[PDB]
RNA sequence: GAGUCGGCAAACAGACUUUGAUCCGGAGAUCUCUGAAUGGGGGAACCCACCUAGGAUAACCUAGGUAUCUUGUACUGAAUCCAUAGGUGCAAGAGGCGAACCAGGGGAACUGAAACAUCUAAGUACCCUGAGGAAAAGAAAUCAACCGAGAUUCCCUUAG
RNA sequence: AAUGGGUCAGCGACUUAUAUUCAGUGGCAAGCUUAACCGUAUAGGGUAGGCGUAGCGAAAGCGAGUCUUAAUAGGGCGUUUAGUCGCUGGGUAUAGACCCGAAACCGGGCGAUCUAUCCAUGAGCAGGUUGAAGGUUAGGUAACACUGACUGGAGGACCGAACCCACUCCCGUUGAAAAGGUAGGGGAUGACUUGUGGAUCGGAGUGAAAGGCUAAUCAAGCUCGGAGAUAGCUGGUUCUC
RNA sequence: AUUAAAAACACAGCACUCUGCAAACACGAAAGUGGACGUAUAGGGUGUGACGCCUGCCCGGUGCCGGAAGGUUAAUUGAUGGGGUUAGCGCAAGCGAAGCUCUUGAUCGAAGCCCCGGUAAACGGCGGCCGUAACUAUAACGGUCCUAAGGUAGCGAAAUU
RNA sequence: AGCCUGCUUGUGUAGGAUAGGUGGGAGGCUUUGAAGCGUGGACGCCAGUUCGCGUGGAGCCAUCCUUGAAAUACCACCCUGGCAUGCUUGAGGUUCUAACUCUGGUCCGUAAUCCGGAUCGAGGACAGUGUAUGGUGGGCAGUUUGACUGGGGCGGUCUCC
RNA sequence: CUUGACUGCGAGACAGACACGUCGAGCAGGUACGAAAGUAGGUCUUAGUGAUCCGGUGGUUCUGUAUGGAAGGGCCAUCG
């Protein structure tokens, strides 16, 4: 009854509206900027935006490239 | 009180009839839980009293149109 | 239109009235202090103030303002960037009292049953909250038997 | 020698409403009578209704007739021929129901100026005794011990007034006093006594605990309501033949 | 308070038990407050009541503490069966699919209880049956039985005879 | 617990071997079914079957050939010992954070040990509350607890012959 | 024999506050028996018992909330 939009969580999907349990939806799915319930007053507005998320969801690992670099290589003191 | 700020459903009387059929005056109270509601339109959160069938309500009708005729009524949130 | 200065309270003073008093209606003016009491307190009828305008000779005075909450509006702006909360000012309104009537919320018990517990008493008493001069109800998702009747409220019967 | 009454004068107990039954007395009569309401209003209208003229059966039903049983065969109920609406009495039902009278139960209040604890802030405890711990010193010991002396001033310590109590006697009992007095008695630096302000309250407080105390009231305060509770009990119920 | 000042109550000391802190507990329809601005040498509750010598036996009953995990067991679930209505096929009688509905109620259900152990400064218990010995009434005995077990030190004609 | 595709294992009397089963099917000849023996790999209701036959482009298991209560290839559908696992409904465990909770820190409203809001930390789908339900429950409550009777209590009695 | 320990009743009495209770033929359904007059509506007699209301069961011709049915109710029989 959602529409999810991102893919690197454990069963994130962009496309398959999916009908999982309630408070699942109120409390985590809702309140991320992750989906919206199953309404027809913007999912005509959908279909307007579908090459806006073409741009950010792309660079989204590869803006993880060179950040991950410096995350290796151990140099914290204690 | 433990009334639903959204369906104003407040406690109710009624009996509490045993086997040999006494009558015991009881209190039948709604199932108020506190819960916080996020808007979009505010990006902010909304804690708000309410009973369990008037989350039904706000999943069914959206927290922003619930909102907009309890400040109707005039409440807190 | 001839008397009057209220009564218990009759007298007496000093007076007022045909240039019209007293008296009787309508309208206005005054209306101290308390009391919702409302500038702040408080042991009701007391205490202490502040702000603005004007007047006053080491003292004050005069006329207004100064409660809270609700709604509305303007300005202002925290954590926090945005703007929400909050703050401040303006308008407008509310509070309190009243014998019953009214719509609701909460609700006994003695008693009757020849005991008593279901039941009764009785949704009575009582408490509480609103509203009005009435209130509530009300224009058929109502009844009727294949004939029909058409809102609601009220009285009389069906009928103990 | 059981109850009640000192006496007088006033007052003081079978009512009223609505249903109903019976009697008397009336109007109409196979019919009778209206209720709300209408009314230039005790009239007149209004016959919705109520009762009567037919019963029997649980009932469908049938009717001067059912039931029963496979049985029109056998008994119970009814049946030719007066009722209705007033009015006045006698009863009854429902209402406080002839009057008076409980202990008590419940609901809203009022109250800790008395008392019971508690909280804050104040102050009261004449006078006399006792002589704890600590000190100082001498003497004694390996320093520790340990004995004198001097000092010190402890204590729900002692004796005793105020004060607070209340053990005993007597008086008082219609008292001076709805709990005292007189003579003695207990504590009297404490778990003390007390002023002032405050906090807690009725299946509820508070209680060094007695069912004690919560305004001379307490095995559940006071007051006002339910309420004229209820009373198979008590007492009383008024002119004459 | 107002017939009981005592042997009653309190007490220091003692023991038992609860309580890990948002504590047990208590007052509150609740927020909250007290406990406590404390923290197991603390707080609550129960019983005994300085001190000295001591505090025996009994875990059956009832309570509390712990225990397997079996049986019985609640709402909830709704298997299966039995009905009520009626489309329809059959000339009709009939059954009757589907519905809808009314009952039925297999499975799934926890604590508790049944069960097992411990616990007496837990509430409690510490025999009667006869002849014995004797006498008003007895565990010294042989006892017969019975029970969870039949009173130890102390004391005793007693605040108890 | 259900479900799923290729669905491969059938080792009794006897049969060279095999019966969970029905139909076209009487020859399998598309490297014949490469083969007598047999190397390696699984399993055995124990010497039964499947795959690179050790070599490779070859007649073996013989479709009644014999037996067995239905026969061996061709090719369509299903259940079993069940296989891996997607799609999933039931009871565990520890875990995750985002509900909820915090009588924790820090900010801000604010001149506040209340309260919100923000954030950090902790617990964490538990706790807790609503509702339904079983258990306990003199903590509290409304009550009942008969009559006769040479007074009452104890005993006896109460209806019938 | 194998049922009169009958079915419908029942004139009239006895007892009796009431509710209860007791005694009792002929026609049929129809009967055992006797070959028949006839006897038989339990036992020589008097104790061996329990109201109503709720349920349970089997009938039923009765009712069946618009109608057809059912549900529920009534009646009759019998159980707790």
């Amino acid at each position: 009854e959602v529409i999810l939009l991102e893919k690197v969580a454990n069963l994130g999907n962009l496309g398959d509206k999916v009908n999982i349990k309630g408070g699942y939806a109120r409390n985590f799915l809702l309140p991320q900027g992750k989906a919206t319930v199953a309404t027809a007053e913007n999912v005509a507005a959908f279909e307007a935006r579908r090459a806006e998320l073409e741009k950010a969801a792309a660079e989204k690992k590869a803006a993880a490239e060179a950040r991950a670099a410096q995350l290796s290589e151990l140099v914290v003191t204690l | 009180s433990r009334v639903c700020q959204v369906t104003g459903k407040g406690p109710v009387t009624g009996n509490n009839i045993s086997h040999a059929h006494n009558k015991t005056r009881r209190r039948f109270l709604p199932n108020l839980q506190h819960h916080r509601f996020w808007v979009e339109s505010e990006k902010r959160f909304v804690r708000l009293r309410v009973s369990a069938k008037g989350m039904r309500i706000i999943d069914k009708r959206g927290i922003e149109a619930v909102l907009a005729d309890l400040r109707a009524r005039g409440e807190k949130f």
